[PDB]
């Protein structure tokens, strides 16, 4: 937790420590008081948000393409906490 | 001085005797050169405070950071490596809400009376 | 007999809510507001004298409990009413206090003198609120008189450590509204008590004179204070929250 | 290893399309967030900040 | 056997148990009355109001206790630190009913020794309300450093721990009254009395009249008198506070 | 000042500090031994000093 | 108290088949060395007539004659080192600070410079009467093994 | 017994639960049943009545 956070700092704004070290608190803050989850776990309502994106741009076949990357993902095995990985991507575009 | 520090730190956690207080003061000195032979506070500092956040202390997360910074916009009146001192003292780190106060409370004297008990029916 | 013991802690918790016990029978008889707790019959007197040194307990329970939904159901407005909001706050740790000693005697081992000791902490809690309440009754306090009924309590639980702290908080909580309603009478000269909150009688330099019944918390001379701040707006470190209503006051003459 | 590869891959796959402005190195400490049961609600907002 | 353990209990938890205690009136030991009889009885009732007496001459103090203030505020303040140690007596007797019921250890003799450290602490307790019926500090404030005057180092922990605390409305009407000459008594929790002497326009004259009837122990005469004059030039440790009132003397002379 | 506001943050750490102790080991901080190495001498110190303490 | 719980040892024991007439006298035996001289020092410091001083100095040959015998030799040590504990410290503060109070006469010198510096045979010393004088008048001029060297060293701060 | 534990977190929900009840001037009525448990716990289950009472307004 407290390293892999300070990383996201450090990558993002290029800077080593004690430059990012305003910004850590910040982070610190947001994250910890809010820590676990706030919504019941669901990976479908997450999917179906991240391909009604792709309709309402009129971006048709990557909306298709999308739902064979879905199962490439899921079945590696590899990764499970799913909805939270792609919920954060669905937010970010 | 450094030499005397040494023995005023042994003979503080004591607050034969005389014995003692060389014997105590033999180990201050060799773990100091055994020590020898072999990231910023600040930042230590936060992550202590994201511990406590996930917790549920936010009052004290907030309370720890505010007076961490207020001691970096003065300049300390008997301190002079704050840095340092900070850092010492973080290597040595370490409805419902009313009920899980109150149950904590009552369930730590609790555990008091059986260990008063238990050690007696030990002597026996 | 540990047996016997056993249905009485049981029956107590009922006492403790203030309903109806299985053993021990609840009665006012007092127009306070206060309820006197009768232990009835035993073969046993041990169990009859244990009984009864935890009843002085829901005694003073009884008395804050009853008077601050007296002041809810029948309607005031009034900073006895915020009293009685701090007082109802105290009463919040007090009855989860009476639902963790009743979870530990669903895996029941409590014994009526184990237990007592935890009911002597929320003893002097209640003890303190109990004889502030039945002093409140017998005055018929409204408005300021509440407020310097209760810094006569400040003075007098100051050696008592744990005393001293609920009656700060009372007059403390029961000033931060009492001292609002007077920064909202520095910004608009004319205010609405839905009884009387404040000692400013409303029917030149406009006549804003003062019943002498209500007053701040302290002492006459800082009420001197803000009777003239109101006369030229026609034109401790609690009582310099007074002294920058009068400072305001110099430069608007 | 080599699963773990396959996957960032799909992953990586699953960024381009949405325009999100994560490389390989900014995806894999999301991840890493992501699996340790943090809200991904807080870890979006901080994100922000930080490209500021 | 093991009811008559559970009968000497409750003479420690309250007063009485199974059996009334007394006689005539009085509170020496308790009937005969028990199921079994030894000679080892005589004994085993002369070690059940051993320290009987003394428990329900101090809850009894508490039971008197309910003024919000009169005749003195000191006497009360008192009367509130041995509350706190009749508390703690209370947790020495939760952990005697653990052992003698269900949730040898129902032999009489293991909770003998075990309120044994408990009979030289509750008994001088016992000793040092019949020592204190002063209400105005000074007759109390020299009480309990009268018994760090005798030996024994189970008893001067009591009495230094309530040092302190008859000492707490003495020092917190004293640092206000260095500083402003504030006034927060109508009964009294401080050695001069207040206003005596009505003011007037001064010469610089008495308006404080001092007695030297009660005077604490970490005061004196000479002590006492010397704070009076800063509450006119205004308008624990039993030999460091006469230093630091003197400090007080010389920061208000300065 | 500076003294009763870190006697807060040592004990909002909850350490094992006291406000004696604290004392003398910011002289040594000043007198520039490392703070890595006046840790391991803090704990060194205490566990001889209590082992020495429930003999008496 | 650490007799009475020996009591409570033997008779947790008494509730099984075990204890009798000679199983309980080795137990019996540290102790009985233990209270015998512990009750030959009660006689005469009572009966005696010995308070203060005095006491210390019958402590003090008990730890002579209490040679022979190991744990003889550790009561009345640990007696006569119990019995000091209040009594050095009355003199400490006399030859440290220059304040003294006597109010039962603690310490041997009781006041009333022209304050008197009394060296009393009812609280005779320990230590040698001539040393005594060295605690004396340390206090002379602030009043308006190893024990001797703290009066020594107390001795040479104020002259 | 459990069952009547139940039955209350209905008459927040509601008015009604296992017992038929009514509100008249105040207040969810209570049938406990069949004695067989404490009379005192349908005085717990009073305090809980106006706020199914509290709930219909």
């Amino acid at each position: 937790p407290n390293v892999l956070l300070q990383n996201l700092c450090c990558r993002i704004l290029g800077k080593g420590e004690a430059d990012v070290a305003q910004q850590f608190q910040y982070a610190v803050r947001v994250i910890g008081s809010n820590f676990a989850p706030t919504v019941e776990r669901d990976e479908f309502l997450v999917t179906e948000k991240i391909k009604k994106e792709f309709v309402r741009q009129r971006r048709e076949a990557d909306g298709a393409l999308f739902s064979e990357l879905h199962r490439k993902l899921q079945s590696q095995g590899v990764l499970k906490n799913r909805w939270s990985i792609l919920y954060l991507l669905l937010s970010l575009s | 001085s450094i030499t005397k520090l040494f023995g005023d730190l042994c003979e503080s956690h004591m607050v034969s005797k005389n014995r003692t207080k060389q014997t105590l003061k033999k180990l201050a000195y060799d773990t100091l050169f055994v020590h020898l032979f072999q990231l910023p506070v600040k930042n230590k500092i936060i992550m202590l405070s994201f511990n406590l956040r996930i917790c549920g202390m936010s009052s004290e997360a907030d309370r720890l950071e505010e007076l961490v910074e207020y001691l970096e916009q003065s300049n300390g009146i008997q301190i002079s490596d704050l840095h340092a001192v900070l850092e010492l003292l973080v290597e040595l780190s370490g409805v419902q809400v009313f009920e899980a106060d109150l149950g904590t409370t009552v369930a730590y004297q609790e555990l008091e009376i059986s260990t008063t008990i238990q050690r007696t029916l030990q002597i026996m | 007999l540990p047996s016997q013991e056993t249905c009485l802690v049981e029956d107590l918790l009922y006492i403790l809510i203030g309903v109806d016990g299985r053993y021990i029978s609840v009665q006012p008889l007092v127009g306070r507001q206060s309820r006197s707790f009768s232990v009835e019959q035993n073969l046993d007197s041990s169990v009859k004298e244990l009984v009864n040194r935890i009843l002085p307990v829901a005694t003073n329970y009884s008395t804050v409990t009853r008077f601050v939904e007296e002041n809810s159901s029948f309607e005031y407005g009034q900073v006895n009413h915020a009293l009685g909001a701090a007082m109802r706050t105290l009463g919040k740790e007090y009855m989860i206090l009476i639902s963790q000693l009743e979870h530990l005697q669903r895996q029941g081992l409590l014994s009526l003198q184990k237990l007592w000791f935890y009911i002597q902490p929320t003893l002097r809690t209640m003890e303190v609120l109990a004889s502030i309440a039945t002093s409140l009754n017998k005055g018929e306090c409204f408005g300021g008189a509440t407020l310097s009924l209760l810094h006569d309590r400040t003075f007098g639980y100051t050696g008592d450590s744990q005393a001293q702290e609920l009656c700060l908080y009372l007059t403390k909580a029961a000033s931060a509204p009492y001292f609002d309603i007077l920064e909202r009478w520095i910004y608009r000269g004319i205010i609405n008590d839905p009884y009387s909150e404040f000692m400013v009688e409303e029917h030149w330099d406009q006549r804003y004179t003062i019943v002498q019944q209500q007053i701040p918390s302290f002492l006459q001379k800082v009420a001197d204070k803000i009777l003239s701040t109101g006369k030229y707006l026609n034109v401790q470190a609690y009582v310099e929250r007074i002294e920058k209503a009068y400072n305001y006051a110099s430069k608007v003459l | 290893m080599s699963a773990v590869r396959e996957t960032m891959d799909v992953l990586l796959e699953i960024s381009r399309l949405l325009n999100t402005g994560l490389d390989m190195e900014t995806l894999s400490i999301c991840v890493r967030l992501c699996e340790q049961g943090i809200n991904p609600e807080a870890l979006s907002s901080v994100i922000k900040e930080l490209r500021r | 056997e093991t009811s008559l353990v559970r009968d000497l209990l409750y003479v420690f938890q309250g007063i009485d148990g199974k059996f009334v205690k007394m006689c005539n009136s009085e509170n020496c030991y308790k009937v005969d009355g028990k199921v079994a009889v030894s000679k080892s009885l005589k004994d085993i009732t002369s070690k059940l109001s051993e320290l009987g007496w003394l428990h329900n001459k101090i809850k009894k103090y508490t039971d008197q206790r309910s003024l919000d203030r009169a005749f003195g505020l000191v006497g009360q303040s008192f009367c509130a630190a041995l509350h706190q140690e009749l508390k703690e007596y209370y947790r020495l007797l939760s952990v005697l009913h653990s052992q003698l019921q269900v949730e040898s250890s129902l032999t009489l003799r293991r909770l003998l020794v075990w309120t044994f450290d408990p009979k030289i602490r509750l008994k001088t307790l016992a000793a040092l309300v019949d020592h204190c019926q002063g209400r105005k500090g000074g007759e109390l404030a020299s009480a309990v450093h009268a018994y760090t005057k005798t030996g024994d180092p189970y008893m001067r922990s009591l009495v230094q721990h309530i040092l302190g605390l008859v000492a707490y409305p003495i020092l917190n009407f004293l640092y206000r009254w260095i500083y402003d000459g504030e006034l927060e008594d109508t009964y009294h929790e401080f050695f001069v009395a207040s206003d005596p002497v009505v003011k007037t326009d001064r010469l610089w004259h008495d308006k404080y009249s001092l007695r030297k009837s009660m005077i604490p122990s970490f005061m004196t005469m000479d002590q006492s008198r010397k704070v009076l004059l800063i509450g006119k030039s205004i308008n624990d440790l039993e030999n460091a506070f006469q230093t630091k009132i003197d400090a007080a003397y010389f920061d208000t002379s300065k």
